[PDB]
């Protein structure tokens, strides 16, 4: 489930 | 603002903390203290983010004291984080040999905890061994605890005969 | 991996 909220989640303003 | 730099800084946020140090004018918000008297150096050595606690030496920041007299390098010991640790040590060599309020170095808490690769790197530099305030060296400190690793990796090291030598011939405890 | 979900995050409203 762990993995499963990386693979789902929404990154704005940490890129790069 | 510097409750939204302790938090970045505590957790690895690297963008917050360069959008927050952008204007470098002002350095008394980036030596500043906690509550508990902890710099962001202190909070981002002691998670163990190297890219953040690189970002903060680059920018200039000092090896401050806790309230309870430890530094950057003590609390990176006692996570264990080697990353954070060489970063330390290959920026300045003088804060190695650095006492707290109870007379511990870096090396007593990397041993206590039983880490062996950072009580490995702290021993490839020059690690100045001495006594605690119970005259306790890391090396008693890790056989109190029964760390097999740390003292198997301290006798494979070449500063062993050394750590032989000193000892307390009084205390009953230590011996 | 949750330090790094904690590291990635995108905080809006619940700041300072």
């Amino acid at each position: 489930l762990i993995k499963l909220i990386i693979q789902k989640m929404e990154i704005i303003s940490e890129t790069e | 603002k510097k409750s939204p730099l302790h938090f970045a800084a505590s957790y690895g946020r690297i963008n917050t903390c360069q959008r927050l140090l952008q204007d470098i004018s002002d350095t008394r918000l980036l030596n500043e203290g906690d509550l508990h008297g902890m710099t962001p150096l202190h909070l981002a050595a002691k998670n163990g983010h190297d890219k953040v606690v690189q970002l903060l030496l680059k920018k200039g920041a000092l090896f401050l004291s806790d309230h309870n007299g430890w530094t950057a390098l003590h609390h990176a010991s006692m996570g264990g984080y080697t990353q954070t640790m060489k970063v330390i040590l290959d920026t300045n060599l003088k804060c190695t040999d650095r006492l707290d309020e109870d007379g511990n170095t870096a090396l007593h808490f990397a041993a206590r905890e039983g880490h062996a690769k950072a009580v490995a790197l702290l021993l490839s530099h020059n690690a100045d061994i001495v006594l605690n305030k119970q005259q306790a060296s890391f090396l008693h400190l890790a056989l109190h605890n029964k760390r097999k690793e740390v003292v198997l990796t301290i006798i494979r090291s070449k500063r062993w005969d050394e750590c032989l030598k000193i000892f307390s011939h009084n205390s009953p405890g230590n011996k």
